[PDB]
RNA sequence: GGAUAGUGGCCUACCAUGGUUUCAACGGGUAACGGGGAAUAAGGGUUCGAUUCCGGAGAGGGAGCCUGAGAAACGGCUACCACAUCCAAGGAAGGCAGCAGGCGCGCAAAUUACCCAAUCCUAAUUCAGGGAGGUAGUGACAAUAAAUAACGAUACAUGUAAUUGGAAUGAGUACAAUGUAAAUACCUUAACGAGGAACAAUUGGAGGGCAAGUCUGGUGCCAGCAGCCGCGGUAAUUCCAGCUCCAAUAGCGUAUAUUAAAGUUGUUGCAGUUAAAAAGCUCGUAGUUGAACUUUGGGCCCGGUUGCAACGGGGCCUUUC
């Protein structure tokens, strides 16, 4: 309607932010950026609602203005910068690093990591294309383009990104028996191994995932994220490792601390 | 605006305030028992001048002012009091009386409510019309 | 059979037959035709203001007696002339010719109530004050 | 009684990060006495009409009313 | 505008307004439990009807169904925690057989009377309303409180509200100030 | 005919109200009704009654 | 081919005669913006949804267009139409279906208040702006909790009679403080603040439906009540009142609409001899429906779930992939 919208009313924000219903009329609209609007996590949300460091959006802006926050190696002074999956939030003051990953319930869990592995990131290869002057490149899940990739890298593979030089150090291929993260849908936040990939030419490719508890679920190819091979994840998995305990078992685990 | 008819008069005792609880007393209001007496409030005290009204917050006794937000409660005249034993003032007898009488009837039978409303508004605009 | 199609593919006929036969219901037909908007001088409203035109004594129907002291009122909204009952003992002295009265329905959705013939409305207020608050000595009618 | 509390590492940091109303409450740099919102908006709307500095218009009306 | 504010009615009027047996039973309940009106009985019956509907919908499901098991266990836990459902009736079929008196008993106005803090249910009502009763370290001035079967061993008078504390009250102050003058000095 | 409206109410003797002590409103009224109805006061007249004669 | 950012009868030239429709086209009506949803609901349903979110459309009615990534924008422009403002009569300026506010219309709906402190948005951007928004005023829309009394002494037969007493409290008012941008209100409280505790609860009823009087006075088919049945014509349980009682209760009544009741719209689940309803009769298209039959039965294994047994799968042959 006459142009792009710039407001985000509350109850229209993605529910995985767990925003208050009656805090205000509006929610932080994710600015344009690497990942998405729905699949993103604004820095203001990550700093005022997930870390509780800032109390207001003014305090979030004060934190961001002094170059304290850093997303994937860059300062990112934007109040609503769309941080998303596998993004590394590092603050030099209070020096700890978080890799934005999905918990078992599909929210962006606060997942502290170490400096020795916050250097790199993972990225799903969205496309493999020949650029200008015949230079091949890969487009990753976070909107990164990387020139001169390995000729064996195809779509649905994962690439380790240095995030300092911004280059490919290693790549995992899409195959049966590889550790995969689920980045959308009902099973968002689950982790498992590929059992089989049904093709469905024209339609949507389906992939079966089997967790460590032998639960098998099928999901669209669009929202699967290879993170390594079974038992050797290339990134530090969250506290639950995407197990998807049933509600009864969750209640039992909750009641096991008396 | 048809139907507002600012209440012109004089304050003889006390000070009138915009937003002040006052008692409207009818021209024949008995001060012993209940009669056509209202317990209402003034909405705006107004300074009346050569056809331009100036809002005023308060006006002391013995001055000339207009009142906004009242007079749907008293037909012709009357006193606004804050005392509960405040007799209504005198009836303002005039040397003339309504003596020339005519009958009025609308040509269009459908706008008899308009005729009634016009009669009721003229009977309060003119002090000596009946 | 029961006189209606039972076939799994007869949903169209079933719903068309129901649509046709719903017209025999008074409420459905009146609602779909919008009878209240055109007819029913209160144009689909619960209450209507009017100007009293005349005091009338309408004799109640048999086997009753005691003429009911209604008023002919011209509605401001549309100019239609209706008869309104003035319910209380007395309360006809509380209404005058050329007075403003709020009228409501008589409780029977447009049908004449009780032994009063051709009267489907009742007076609720006169000159802006409740008729019940006048019958009780709580309030008094504005001087007019 | 349950409330919130903040302890900055320094008074300079407290001034730099604390809100102005809380500073005024505590006793720090006092409230700045600006005009009411209606008056300020009316003033800025009035200035929106005049194009330049306004001394040109002042000199132009210096003659007229009268001569 | 800001998100809508959710609100629900907590009672339901009877279908038949003037059933003499129901009126007598309601008056019996109000007299026994010191209730202000019939709306409290209506609220209790509404809560009981909601619980009964939930338990019925669960009982229609097959046994050892995940949803039935979880929700029925949660409902039974809540009812035994509030003390409405007895400890020997954790079956989800005795939940259906719950009564209005079972909920009315766990009222703070009932419990204050049954614990000897008050002489009658109405005395318990006025004592609670006048902030004289504290459930834990917290004053609870509302007769409908649904004591959780563990606060029952903690229902006592407040440190304020001078039946369980230091101060001698407010009318006693004026009475003493008048008696000192009436004594002669 | 008209000019008869209010005949009976006009010629109805103005018997003034009789001052009585106020009734206790609310839960106290429910208590009063409960005692009046369920402590077996002398209101039975065989099975039950609620007004005298 | 032109045009478009691009597809496309979107437009043009030529050519063909096609395209939709009883499976309801086309036309007409809508007191129709659609949906998420709301009310009521044993199930099935019925009704509503202008309105806190999503999508659309519009800024008095049209039409045209500049800038700009994005507008056919209207707190941008141009013209026409209708309104309507100032004028020194030459001319010039308009768009509250933004926030307040006014008129009008009506049964029907609030302040020309405070603030950017939250929520976010915009900009060159931590700073400025925001009637977006928040705050308060008005507010018995609706919703939650639940003051109007509790406990003794004495007399009479547990209750009663204005026979007495000592306690308790907030409704209020208010030092301060908290709350807040400044507040206001809430919580917390210095002091005050109950005996008719007058700090006095009301709204509708008492023939039936439907809980509650054959009480007393009044009126006498009048006045009136009465949703319906009915009451009132000198013996009124029904009107007008007093007393008493009943129901709900800070709520209660009335009007309209709607839902259940309604198995009185019936798919579940109506009825059609006589209560309303079988076409006068037959043919017949669409529609609806339509006789039976084609691998069943042996058997051997592996094996999951509830307690060696039951129930659930798979693999082999058996003329069978
Ligand atoms: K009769
Ligand atoms: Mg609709
Ligand atoms: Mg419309
Ligand atoms: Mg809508
Ligand atoms: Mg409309
Ligand atoms: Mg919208
Ligand atoms: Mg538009
Ligand atoms: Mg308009
Ligand atoms: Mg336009
Ligand atoms: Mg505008
Ligand atoms: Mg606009
Ligand atoms: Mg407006
Ligand atoms: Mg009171
Ligand atoms: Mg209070
Ligand atoms: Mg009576
Ligand atoms: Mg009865
Ligand atoms: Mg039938
Ligand atoms: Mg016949
Ligand atoms: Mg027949
Ligand atoms: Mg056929
Ligand atoms: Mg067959």
């Amino acid at each position: 309607a006459r142009g792009p919208k710039k407001h985000l009313k509350r109850l229209a924000a993605p529910h995985h932010w767990l925003l208050d219903k009656l805090s205000g009329c509006y929610a932080p609209r994710p600015s344009a950026g690497p990942h998405k609007l729905r699949e993103s996590l604004p820095l203001i949300v990550f700093l005022r609602n997930r870390l509780k460091y800032a109390l207001n959006g003014r305090e979030v802006k004060a934190i961001l203005m002094q170059r304290h926050v850093k997303v994937d190696g860059k300062v990112r002074t934007d109040t609503t910068y769309p941080a998303g999956f596998m993004d590394v939030i590092t603050l030099d003051a209070t020096n700890e690093n978080f890799r934005l990953v999905y918990d078992v319930k599909g929210r962006f869990a606060v997942h502290r990591i170490t400096d020795e592995e916050a250097s790199y990131k993972l990225g799903k290869v969205k496309k493999v294309q020949l650029g200008k002057k015949g230079v091949p490149y890969v487009v990753t899940h976070d909107g990164r383009t990387i020139r001169y990739p390995d000729p064996n890298i195809k779509v649905n593979d994962t690439v380790k990104i240095d995030l300092a030089s911004g280059k490919i150090t290693d790549f995992i291929k899409f195959d049966a028996g590889k550790l995969v993260y689920v980045t959308g849908g009902r099973n968002l936040g689950r982790i498992g191994t590929i059992v089989h990939k049904e093709r469905h030419d024209g339609g949507f490719d389906l992939v079966h995932i089997k967790d460590s508890l032998d639960n098998t679920f099928v999901t669209r190819l669009n929202n699967v994220f290879v993170i390594g091979e079974q038992g050797k994840p290339y990134i530090s998995l969250p506290k639950g490792k995407g197990i998807k305990l049933s509600i009864a078992e969750e209640r039992d685990r909750r009641r096991a601390q008396q | 605006d048809k139907g507002r008819f600012y209440a012109f008069g004089r304050v003889f005792a006390g000070t009138v305030k915009s937003g002040q609880k006052v008692r409207i007393q009818g021209p024949n209001y008995v001060p012993g028992k209940k009669d056509d007496l209202f317990i209402k409030a003034i909405q705006r005290v107004v300074l009346m001048m050569g056809r331009f009204v100036e809002p005023i917050d308060d006006c002391p006794a013995g001055n000339i002012i207009g009142l906004v937000g009242i007079d749907q409660f008293l037909l012709k005249t009357g006193t606004l009091t804050t005392s509960e034993t405040a007799h209504n003032m005198k009836v303002m007898k005039f040397s003339v009386s309504p003596v020339v009488q005519v009958a009025v009837e609308v040509k269009n039978a459908n706008d008899l409510p308009k005729l009634v409303e016009g009669l009721k508004r003229l009977s309060k605009s003119d002090p000596c019309v009946l | 059979g029961k006189g209606k199609p039972r076939g799994l593919n007869s949903a169209r006929k079933l719903r068309v037959h129901r649509r046709n036969n719903r017209w025999a219901e008074n409420n459905y037909k009146k609602r779909l035709l919008g009878t209240a908007f055109k007819s029913s001088p209160f144009g689909g409203s619960s209450h209507a203001k009017g100007i009293v035109l005349e005091k009338l004594g309408i004799e109640s129907k048999q086997p009753n007696s005691a003429i009911r002291k209604c008023v002919r009122v011209q509605l401001i909204k549309n100019g239609k002339k209706v008869t309104a009952f003035v319910p209380n003992d007395g309360c006809l002295n509380f209404v005058d010719e050329n007075d403003e009265v709020l009228l409501a329905g008589f409780g029977r959705k447009g049908k004449a109530k009780g032994d009063i013939p051709g009267v489907r409305f009742k007076v609720v207020k006169v000159s802006g004050v409740s008729l019940l608050a006048l019958w009780k000595e709580k309030k008094e009618k504005p001087r007019s | 009684s349950v409330g919130f509390g903040l302890v900055y590492n320094s008074v300079a940091e407290a001034k730099k990060f604390e809100p102005t109303y809380r500073l005024v409450r505590y006793g720090l740099a006092e409230k700045v006495e600006k005009a009411s919102r209606q008056q300020r908006k009316q003033k800025k709307n009035r200035d929106k009409k005049i194009f330049g500095t306004g001394k040109r218009l002042a000199k132009k009306v210096a003659r007229r009313n009268a001569d | 505008p800001r998100a809508p504010r959710t609100y629900s009615k907590t009672y339901s009027t009877p279908k038949r307004p003037y059933e003499s047996s129901r009126l007598d039973a309601e008056l019996k309940l109000a007299g026994e439990f010191g209730l202000k009106n019939k709306k409290e009985i209506y609220r209790i019956s509404f809560q009981l009807s909601k619980i009964r509907r939930a338990a019925r919908d669960l009982l229609t499901r097959d046994e050892k169904d995940p949803k039935r098991l979880f929700e029925g266990n949660a409902l039974i836990r809540r009812l035994v925690r509030v003390g409405v459902l007895s400890e020997d009736k954790k079956k989800l079929d005795y939940v259906l057989a719950l009564k209005v008196e079972d909920f009315l008993e766990r009222r703070l106005q009932t419990q204050v009377y049954k614990l000897g803090l008050a002489k009658s249910v109405h005395h318990a009502r006025v004592l609670i309303t006048q902030r004289h009763i504290a459930v834990g370290k917290q004053i609870v001035n509302i007769p409908s409180f649904m004591v959780r079967l563990d606060s029952e061993k903690h229902i006592d008078f407040a440190p304020t509200s001078p039946f369980g504390g230091a101060r001698p009250g407010r009318v006693a102050r004026r009475n003493a100030a008048r008696k000192a003058e009436a004594s002669g000095e | 005919s008209l000019a008869r409206a209010g005949k009976v109410k006009s010629q109805t003797p103005k018997v003034e109200k009789t001052e009585k002590p106020k009734k206790p409103k609310g839960r106290a009224y429910k208590r009063l009704l409960y005692t009046r109805r369920f402590v077996n006061v002398t209101l039975v007249n065989g099975k039950r009654r609620m007004n005298p004669g």
